[PDB]
Formats: C-alpha cells, structure tokens, sequence
C-alpha cells in the first residue's frame, strides 16, 4: 500500500556535497 | 474558588467562577433547539446556526470576523433538538469587546435579505460533511419515526427547503424563542457583576412547543453501503427523574463503548454475547438520549449485510436475560465507576464543564454539583436496572437502520 | 449517541457524535 | 484579575528522577480526575528496514497480554475500575497512558510495569494482529490526508529511517520475528530514555514513592555500546506525486525543512501560520475573513480546506501547508500561497503580527484545557526540550517578535529554499517543481 | 432661492423625457453594482422596464408625451438607502486596514 512505496536511490545523479545521508543540508546549500 | 448562581427577574439565569484561569469562556444556552421547528418552518435552526458573523446593529458581519480574530478568541454554535448554545473564548485582558459582538448577534441581528442568500447555498455543504458519517441519518429518522411533531425536526434541514427560507421566517423565530425567560447567560473565567452589568443593560428583554407524542415505527434506508447500521430503542425517561440514573448505568452495564484503545470489550455483556458465533468484523453499543420532555434508550449496530439479524438477535435476546433478572451486582457496581467516571471526565474540559453548567440551567433551575451526582449514582437499585429493560423489552419499538437491507429484519421479526 | 451540532466562525464545523 | 497574572498562579511543575534513569514529573491541580502515561523515545526513526513497523506492532500486543495479567484480565481491570486506556505511535516518539481518577491512581500506575516490562506477546495474537496490520494499510488508503504525510516524510527525509511509515510496509509485517520485538523492545525502552506524567487530583509525592516501587526493578543501563545516539536527518527540494484522475479530490501538501525543536524561532513560525491559517468550508466569516488566503478561497471557492502545521524533530523540522482543491484551481492556490510567504517575508504588516500573536496564545492554552493535553505536554517535553516550558515563558519570547523578527526568519527557511512536495489525485494541473520554485522568490 | 432650480435643471438634463428616474442613469461601478444586485424584485425588475425603453426611445430619438414624463415630486431616491449602506462598510473595511 501506500507504505510499501518507497523512493529510489539518485546517488548515481546527486551532488557529492549531499551524498552522506547521515549529515545534513544547509551548510552547503548557501553554494549549491 | 465556588460557582456563583443567581436569577433575574425576567428569569434570565447567570452564572460565573472566577478560576483565575487565563482563558476567560462564555455561554449562552438557550432553548431554540429543532423541537420549536413547527412544519413551516423547517431547518430554520439550521440556518441560524450558520447565521452567526452575519450583520447587526451595534456591527457588521465585517467587523466581527476582524476584531474577534484579532484578539484571537472564537464564535461556536453549539445545537441540540433542544437547545441552541452560542460559546465564545479569549483571553481575558479583552472580554469587554467580545461580549459587545456576542449579545449584538442576540439582542440586534438584522437578517438582511441578501446575506441570507450567500448563505444558504453554505446548507448543502454543511448537510453534506455530516452525512460523510453515515449516523447522523439513520440516528434522525429514529426522532422521525419514534416521535412526531417535536423532537421529530432533524436539526439540519431538508434539500428543498434550501433556496426558499425567508428572513421574516427568522424574526418571528427570534422575537418568539430568545426571550430573558428561557435563556442562560453563563460565564466562566469572568467575574459575576460583570455579567449582571451587560444582562441587564441589553437582555433587558421580554411561543412554547408541543411535547414529544412517542408514536413506535420504523424507516428503513437501502442506500448501497458496504456496510449495516441500525438502531433499535423504546421509551426512556427524562432527565432529573431517578428513572434515569438507572438507564445511565445500564447503558454502561450493557454497551458503553471502548474505554481501552483496541480492546475487545470484555466486560461488555452485549460485545461480548456477539462475539460467540460471530466471527467477522462487527461493533455495537448502547444508545442513551435523554431530553427535558422525554428520551430514548436502546442500541447502536455496526454488521456486515447478512449478519445483521444474527447480531441484532443477540442484543435484544441478551437484554431480555438483564430483564429476567440475570444479573450480578459487581457489575453494577463495575458499571458505576464508569458511569461516575465519564461525567466528570467529560467536565474535566472547561467546555464540556460549560457543556453541564448551563444545559442544568435551563431544564432544571439550580447547578448539581458532581458530588451530589456521584450520590444519586450510589443510591441507584438493582431493581431500577432491571425495570428499566423491562421497560425497553416490553415497550412500544421505534427503529432505523441503513446500508444494504435485504437480510435485515423489521421489529415483529425479533 | 445523542449526537450533538457545532458550527463556528472559525471552530471546524463537526457532529459531536 | 489580568493575563500576566494568571499564568504566575498556574501550577509549577515539578520534577524528579529515579537512580535507574526514570525521569518523573506531574502538575497538582484541583481536577478530581487525572491522568498518567509512559511518554518514551522510541519509533520509526529508529527502527530499520529489517525491523520497521515494529514500534506499532507493538502496541497493540501490549494491552493483549502480559505474565501477571494475561488475557482479558488488564483490559478488566480498567473497565471494572471505570477509566479509558489509550495510547498512539510516531517517527520520533511513542506513549500510553490513562485517564482515571485520582483515589485509583495507585492501581493504574502498577499496570505500566506489567505493560512496558512484563508483555508476554503470545503467538496466537502476535498472528491475528499480523492481520489486522494488513487490514488497516487499507483503510489509511482512504485517510487519504494521511497518505501524503508518509509520501512527504517518505521524499524529503529518503534514505534515512525516518522516510519510514509507522505500521511498516506489508511486506516486513508479514516477516517480523518476535525476537525483533524481543530485541526492539529490549533497547529502548530504558529508564534513561523515559518519562512519566501526570496531572490532575494528585500529588508528586503519591508518585514518586510509586515509580520508586514497581519501576525501581528497570534496566537503568545497557551494554555500553547498544544505545545508539541520533543522525542528523538531512532534508531533500523533492517533488512526489500518485497521479489518479479517476478520484473526487487531490490532497495536496508542500513543506521546507524546519529549524528543529530546540531552536527559539518556532515561536516565531507558529505565528506566520497563524497568520496564514486554516479554512474548511464551513467557517461562517467567507470574504468578510482575515487572513488573505482565506477570503479569497471562500471568495472564488477554489477549494475544500487547506491547514498549515509546524513538524518540528530532532534537529530540524517540516513547515508547509497541506490543501485539498478540485483540479481546475491548485495551481491558482499555489500562487496566493506562494505569495502570502513573500509577502511575510518581505512586508508584514505589524497590525498583521499581533493577529497571530493573539491567536497562538489562544490555541496552548486552550490546548490546555484538560489533563490529557498537558499530560502530552510534559512527556513531550522531557524528551524535546528537556525542561517543561511555564507557559509565562512563551508569552515572553513572544513578546520579542516583531516584525522586524519574521522578515528575518521567514527569510532564512523559506526564501529561494528547496521544498519539498506532494500530490495524491487528479493533479493534471499541478505545477512541476521547477515552477514552484521560480514562484518562491518575488522579483 | 435654491430648490427652483434644482427643479429646473431636473427638466433640462432630459431623463424625465424618457420614463427615467435619477438613480437609473447612475454611472455604474462596483460600488453600485453591489446595490444593484442588493435591490428586491418588485422594484429590480421596475429598474429594468425604465431603461429598457428609454434606450428603444433614444433609438429614434423620440421621448414620451408629456403626462408619462418623469415629476420632480416623484423623483424616488429608492437606491440610496442600499448605496451608502455599501460605503459605510467600504470605509469601515479601509479604515480597519490602516
């Protein structure tokens, strides 16, 4: 259902500045 | 701090407790409820009670939406077939504006013809949400079946009487049904001379309605849901009468509803009696209703199409076993601390305490405190609880149901 | 249950019960 | 008497703690009634996919069985002592409590000890739950508010646990061990990491001795490398959408990243939403209403309701709005509201401020109307922000914004930012994500 | 003396020539568009029926006779009490913005 979705995996697409899932946004979005 | 109570002379109840709280509250029940409806007039509380934010003398329908929100308090319609509650809230550093909105709805509504017709298009959405929930039109045609004249009214208003309502058909009802003799200008959060400063400078003030002639019949609704629903009821009694501190307690001796969240409703005796035999989804409690006149008392189903005789004939057959004098007295008891529990838990709230201070008011004439309550439920007799289903089995039936109904029974199946 | 009407200014408008 | 008075004369909480790590706290008050829970740290954000859903299969098993009081037998002695039992699930947090009166508390507070400690999670329940999971993943389908909610945690937070449902998908439910509950439970729920609240008829010396005599016996620790600490839960600008024409309606929903709970600004937030608001056709006021969103949708009837919210968690949050309109006007919505962010950002009118100022005081307190929603409040706020805030507090840091304030912070967490959003209907009108964010800059 | 002129120029601006009354050559707004939509039946449709032959008259560029003209006495002021009702609230809802 509408919980067995889930979202793929664009790390083959993303910036390397937001790859670590485990740090955050915000202290390199000011240059992104 | 203790609850002042006190009486005008054009019996315009107040009431005031001065809790020291920071949110100041107010009521003003009074008794307009769909009952005075008569067959002309049908669906006019409906209106009315959308008819709030509308135009006065002392303001605009502008300057009310405006100055309430910015002090940041409310404008709640309350309504019952009975009465008609017109609660506020606020802070208390600014009570002295709202309550000059308040009584400018009451003492000088305008109901200027074009206003009305915005809003009475506003009917067919409002009717409509409720209805989402599919009680509120099986639970109607019950006071429409059971009752005639009265209590029959729904309190929302039929398809067809949208788009024709006239606003002299709201004067009237007015200059009829707000009158200083059957109003209740509660308080709460506020001082009292407060409140017997601005009653007496505008509600300064000046019909009756027919009793509720129980009649016993059934409607019925194939309306192609999935599900059942249904209501089976007989004569109950009034409120004050002691007659009603024993269904108030059978209800919980029998079906209350859930008190543990997902919980199989063990000491539930009808739940319970289903669930032997029944293995598929199902729910059903008691349905007590007591008005000032009169009342209902019976029980609510929820069942799939074909078990709903096969649920039914377990409620009215286990309710026959509480009248043949099956029973324990733990129960009772058990069945008491609910009961002595969900009224005080339901004042626990300043609302649902203002919902008791005022709708004590209006039918009887002095504020019951909970201690006092909590006595009268002591002094309740297992021969009282029995009855009173021995009032239900053997009395006059009214019913309704909804969904599919091509396995549900009428009454004299039962 | 005895169901109850609630309309608002600014309070959703509900069915209690 | 005045405002500033009353909240000087409101109760002082108090506090307490216990050797094994059990914080406790109540609130005395006049209230025969009371209520008492278990308000914890633990849910889906912890969980991983192997054990996901776990935080809610739980909790139905919990009041279905324990060692001393198997059965029916818990679900009795409530019933038989005329109180309700209730408890609810998050991302984050997780609590049962009761509301009861205040001469039987001593009896309601050893139950918890059988409940959080002793639950026996007997097989043959733990396969009919295993059913009823999977019959109410269908009925959330239908709470179609809530099917955007777990698509927006699910897009902005993806990758981390805390994209996660709550119940968990269909597939680990039908997979779950209960050593995976053995072991979920086995961590998290640990005094350290716990509270209990109350408030109501009591006093916080009839308690204590209470947690002192049935919760003493808790795991007060753990071996020193088995209770994990937080990962900062970056934030995604991603956009979701379950395209289905053949539905009434499309619940729609956008939102930023949100400061985090500790962060002093949210009081500054929850005005802004105020002043923006919330409408569901039925308010009365129409046109003649404040709050410029408001007025025109009552006006030009471009939609059916529409609420803000602030989400706040760990180290950041969610802010956005959630509406629901017929196809042929989101996109006409998205414009005003849009330009409602603007124009807080940029002017907000002082006379507008105090609005939202007034009205949020009008909202913790009336919130606080009752024990149940301060009882949420305190075992909220021992794992939030720690201390519980005197509500002579808030009014203070209120009293700070200005306008000055809120074309700062709105700034900071709206302008140029790269939200995150939503779509669950016939949205053959909604704008792609790169509209959306040319319309988040005025100019 | 004044209110022998305001009865002449009435007779000299034409639209007593026509069947016409005062308010119904009003130059429309919103402000009066409101009212217009504010008035009852009985007299909207009575607005409607003036004009509508008015303009099949200023066709032709013929008038009515002399008896169906318009009279000063009777010249009803039956929009006003709706008009400035409109400019009281629009004073109010400015004035409340400031």
């Amino acid at each position: 259902s509408h919980t067995d979705i889930k979202v793929p995996d664009f790390s083959d697409y993303r910036r390397p500045e937001v790859l670590d899932s485990t740090k955050s946004s915000k202290e390199s979005s000011e240059a992104r | 701090q203790d609850l002042e109570f006190t009486r005008l002379p054009n019996g315009l109840v107040i009431a005031s407790l001065e809790n020291y709280a920071p949110a100041s509250r107010i009521g003003l029940f009074i008794k307009a409820g769909s009952r005075y409806e008569n067959s002309n007039n049908l669906g006019t509380s409906h209106l009315l009670r959308l008819a709030s934010s509308l135009t006065t003398k002392g303001a605009s329908s502008f300057k009310i939406t405006r100055g309430i929100e910015a002090v940041g308090g409310k404008l709640s319609v309350t309504s019952t077939r009975e009465n008609m509650a017109y609660t506020v809230e606020c802070l208390r550093d600014d009570v002295d504006i709202l309550m000059e909105f308040l009584l400018n709805v009451t003492t000088a509504p305008e109901f200027r013809r074009w206003e009305v017709a915005a809003l009475q298009p506003q009917l067919r959405i409002d009717k409509a949400v409720a209805l989402q929930n599919p009680q509120a039109h099986v639970i109607e045609n019950l006071h429409a079946a059971a009752y005639r004249n009265a209590l029959a009214n729904s309190l929302y208003c039929p398809d067809y009487r949208i788009g024709k309502v006239t606003p002299v058909e709201l004067h009237d009802y007015v200059q009829n049904h707000f009158t200083s003799a059957r109003m209740a200008l509660i308080g709460l959060g506020v001082s009292h001379p407060v409140l017997k400063q601005v009653a007496e400078q505008f509600l300064n003030i000046r019909l009756s309605g027919a009793k509720a002639k129980y009649h016993g019949g059934e409607i019925r609704e194939q309306n192609g849901d999935s599900l059942v629903h249904a209501a089976l009821v007989a004569e109950s009694a009034a409120i004050g009468s002691a007659e009603a501190n024993a269904f108030s307690v059978l209800q919980h001796v029998l079906g209350a509803g859930p008190h543990v969240k997902r919980g199989s409703n063990a000491t539930s005796s009808l739940y319970q009696a289903v669930a032997k035999g029944v293995h598929e989804p199902f729910d059903v409690s008691a349905f007590n209703a007591s008005y000032s006149d009169s009342g209902l008392f019976g029980f609510y189903t929820i069942s799939q199409a074909a078990s709903a005789g096969d649920v039914i004939k377990a409620a009215y057959n286990q309710v026959k076993t509480i009248a043949q004098g099956n029973l324990s007295n733990p129960d009772v008891q058990a069945a008491k601390n609910k009961l002595k529990a969900g009224y005080l838990m339901s004042v626990e709230s300043s609302e649902g305490f203002l919902d008791e201070v005022g709708s004590q008011a209006l039918a009887a004439g002095s504020y019951t405190p909970p201690s006092t309550v909590l006595q009268q439920i002591d002094a309740v007799a297992d021969a009282d609880v029995i009855n009173a289903a021995k009032k239900f089995v053997s009395g006059r039936k009214s019913m309704a149901a909804s969904g599919n109904l091509g396995h549900t029974p009428f009454i004299d199946e039962l | 249950r005895p169901v109850v009407a609630s309309v608002s200014l600014n309070v959703p408008a509900s069915v209690r019960y | 008497a005045t405002y500033a008075q009353a909240l000087q004369s409101v109760p002082e909480t108090q506090v307490s703690q216990l050797d094994n790590g059990l914080r406790v706290a109540s609130e005395q008050s006049s209230q025969p009634t009371c209520t008492v829970g278990v308000w914890i740290d633990a849910g889906s954000r912890y969980e991983s996919e192997k054990n996901n859903g776990a935080g809610y299969f739980v909790e139905h098993l919990a009041f279905k069985g324990t060692k001393n009081r198997p059965g029916n037998a818990l679900e009795k002695e409530v019933e038989s002592m005329g109180a309700h039992l209730n408890a609810y699930s998050t991302r984050e947090h997780t609590a049962y409590y009761i509301k009861a009166l205040s001469k039987d508390l001593p009896k309601a507070v050893e139950l918890l000890a059988d409940i959080v400690q002793n639950c026996s999670l007997e097989d043959s329940q733990i396969e009919k739950e295993r059913d009823v999971i999977l019959q109410e993943l269908q009925e959330n389908d239908t709470s179609m508010r809530d099917v955007v909610f777990n698509y927006l945690h699910a897009t902005a937070f993806q990758g981390t646990p805390l994209a996660q449902s709550v119940e968990g998908p269909s597939e680990n439910v039908r997979k779950l061990s209960r050593a995976d509950l053995t072991e979920y439970l086995s961590r998290h729920y640990k005094a350290p990491r716990m509270v209990l609240a109350a408030a109501g008829g009591l006093e916080h010396r009839q308690l204590l001795d209470l947690a002192q005599k049935h919760f003493s016996g808790l795991s007060g620790t753990y071996d020193e490398d088995a209770v994990p600490t937080l990962s900062p839960c970056r934030f995604t600008g991603s956009q979701i959408c379950h395209r289905e024409d053949g539905l009434p309606l499309a619940h729609v929903a956008i939102a930023v990243e949100g400061p985090g709970w500790a962060h002093p600004d949210n009081v500054a937030l929850q005005v802004a939403n105020a002043i923006i608001g919330h409408y569901d056709c039925t308010y009365g006021g129409g046109a003649h209403l404040s709050s410029p969103l408001a007025s025109i949708a009552a006006t030009n009837k471009l939609c059916q309701s529409f609420q803000t919210f602030n989400i706040c968690y760990a180290d950041t949050g969610l802010l956005g709005a959630h509406f629901v309109c017929d196809h042929m006007s989101i996109d006409d919505m998205m414009f005003v509201l849009q330009g409602q962010w603007m124009r807080l950002c940029t002017s907000a009118t002082e006379s507008e401020v105090l609005r939202g100022k007034n009205l949020l005081r009008n909202a913790l307190v009336s919130h606080l109307d009752g024990t149940t929603p301060v009882c949420e409040d305190i075992g909220r706020s021992l794992l939030t922000y720690g201390r519980r805030i005197p509500l002579a507090e808030w009014e203070s840091r209120i009293a700070e914004v200005d306008a000055r304030v809120v074309r700062e912070v709105c700034s900071k967490y709206f302008y140029d930012q790269c939200p995150a959003v939503a779509g669950f209907g016939p949205i053959e009108q909604l704008p792609d994500y790169n509209r959306i964010r040319s319309g988040m800059f005025w100019l | 003396w004044l209110e022998g002129i305001r009865k002449w120029y009435y007779n000299a601006a034409g639209f007593n020539k026509l069947g016409l009354m005062r308010d119904d050559t009003i130059h429309e707004n919103d402000d009066v568009k409101e009212a217009i939509r504010r008035l009852p039946e009985n007299l909207y449709d009575d607005r409607v029926f003036r004009i509508k032959r008015a303009l099949d008259l200023s066709m032709r560029q013929q008038i009515l006779p002399k008896e169906q003209w318009t009279k000063y006495e009777e010249d009803k002021s039956y929009l006003e009490p709706y008009l400035k009702e409109v400019i009281r609230e629009r004073k109010e809802r400015e004035e409340w913005a400031k």
